[PDB]
């Protein structure tokens, strides 16, 4: 399979710049999907931003309306979100999503809707060849919203802080126990800013036995994290830091 | 968060647990309530729409109901996998405007204890060429998610320049943490051994490295 959603855009934006994200939708059986945007700030709940439906109608969180803009290019199955004059409070994980949005006709108790006698009435009873015979009332309108499929999320930091590219050091546990049946290899991703980094091994050929640990904020004011793999073959850790446009593929000597 | 949920719920493996979601006549009271599951290091997943309908590929252990302004999510046969944050949601005043609950962290009790696996890395040659030496102590597959890390050089306890992460839940509901000891290269080379000592539920795993065998 069904729809897959990929957010793309910058991981770092300065205060009072415009934040622009793209959502790419692939694998829908359908010509077009209603697409919405949700964010989660660290240690807060989910917050609705807005959506654009298959007719190009936009709806926004009325708190953020004056700051938000959602456009679509159906030629490239893309939806975009612009958020103007961002501050550090706009730091969050941004998700795009497919949304279901529908208005239902709501009839009071003991009243039928539909054309299964009557068709020309919202809510009716025959308590009947023509509509004037039935006992009727006007519908109320109930609003239905829900997210069908979620994206992966994109981490956005709003900060004046400078970027620092990581230094990548190769790690071996070997000298701990040189007769060990297995060897544990790793990479130290040292002194970077901001989050995130992505770490793979052998360009994603080596997935099983991989453990990437959460970043620590060190006393330097910079992040570090480590990734390790246990193996009983060259070994390379692939480290991407999107904020600095840097990739490092580090050779790790295995004992 | 606008809709009210308990911040915490606990149940034991195989038992039943319920999460409530309270709003007003203008959101939850209209129905078409939805529920979302967020397992950490992961994208949210839709569980329930239209008060009671399970989403595609959600198991029948998950069920929901609404009574006026209060929606309830019920998880039967609790598994370790069900540890997550759960959120309810509703349209508010239009189908393109939505409010979320404050979120509930579900804890699943009666999981088996799991001692940490500990790996201690010495400093890389490349780092030592810069007169810095970072010792890295990697701690994984422990339950529950509480460890204390002590570093030793030649029987001395080291407290200066130690940075230990919080424990974070892996996807398998066990925990990981890391400790970093930042030295100069002189400090590294001037000692017979450095040790990472990890205590978990009164038990201690110690790994040791010797500069003499690692440089």
């Amino acid at each position: 399979a069904q729809v897959q959603l990929r957010e793309s855009g910058p991981s770092l934006v300065k205060p009072s710049q415009t934040l622009s994200l793209t959502c790419t939708a692939s694998g829908s059986s359908l010509s077009d999907e209603a697409v919405g945007w949700v964010r989660q700030a660290p240690g807060k709940s989910l917050e609705w931003l807005g959506s654009i439906d298959t007719g190009g109608n936009t709806g926004y969180n009325p708190n953020l309306k004056t700051r938000l803009s959602i456009t679509k290019d159906n030629s490239k199955s893309q939806v975009s979100l612009s958020m103007s004059s961002v501050t550090p409070e706009d730091s969050a994980t941004y998700f795009c999503a497919t949304v279901h949005q529908e208005t239902h006709q709501t009839c009071p108790d003991g009243y039928n809707s539909g054309d299964d006698c009557c068709g020309t009435l919202d809510c009716w009873r025959c308590d009947c060849r023509a509509s004037t015979d039935y006992r009727s009332v006007t519908a109320t309108y109930t609003y239905e919203w829900y997210i069908d499929t979620w994206g992966q999320g994109l981490l956005v930091t709003v900060s004046s802080a400078s970027t620092t590219a990581p230094k990548v050091y190769p790690l071996s546990s070997c000298c701990g126990d040189k007769s060990s049946s297995t060897v544990t290899l790793g990479c130290l991703v040292s002194s970077y800013m901001p989050e995130p980094v992505t770490v793979t091994w052998n360009s994603g050929a080596l997935k099983s036995g991989v453990h990437t640990f959460p970043a620590v904020l060190q006393s330097s004011g910079l992040y570090s994290l480590s990734s390790m793999v246990t193996v009983p073959q060259t070994f390379t850790c692939n480290v991407a830091h999107p904020a600095s446009s840097t990739k490092v593929d580090k050779a790790v000597d295995p004992c | 968060g606008v809709l009210t949920q308990p911040s915490s719920v606990s149940g034991s493996l195989g038992q039943r647990v319920s999460i409530t979601c309270s709003g007003s006549s203008s959101n939850v009271g209209r129905g078409y309530v939805s529920w979302y599951q967020m397992t950490p290091g992961s994208a949210p997943r839709t569980l329930i729409y239209g008060d009671t309908n399970r989403a595609s590929g959600v198991p029948d252990r998950f069920s929901a109901s609404r009574s006026g302004n209060t929606a309830t999510l019920t998880i039967s046969s609790l598994q370790a996998e069900d540890e997550a944050d759960y959120f309810c949601a509703s349209a508010e005043g239009s189908s393109s405007n939505a409010v979320f609950g404050s979120g509930t962290t579900l804890t699943v009790l009666g999981q088996p204890k799991s001692p940490p696996s500990v790996t201690l890395f010495p400093p890389s040659t490349e780092e030592l060429n810069g007169n810095k030496a970072t010792l890295v102590c990697l701690i994984s597959d422990f339950y529950p998610g509480s460890v204390t890390v002590v570093w030793k050089a030649d029987g001395s306890t080291i407290t200066r320049n130690v940075e230990t992460t919080r424990a974070s839940k892996q996807s398998n509901s066990k925990y990981a943490a890391s400790s970093y000891l930042s030295l100069t290269s002189s400090d590294w080379k001037s000692k017979g051994s450095y040790s990472c000592e990890v205590t978990h539920e009164g038990s201690t795993v110690t790994k040791t490295v010797k500069p003499s065998e690692c440089s």
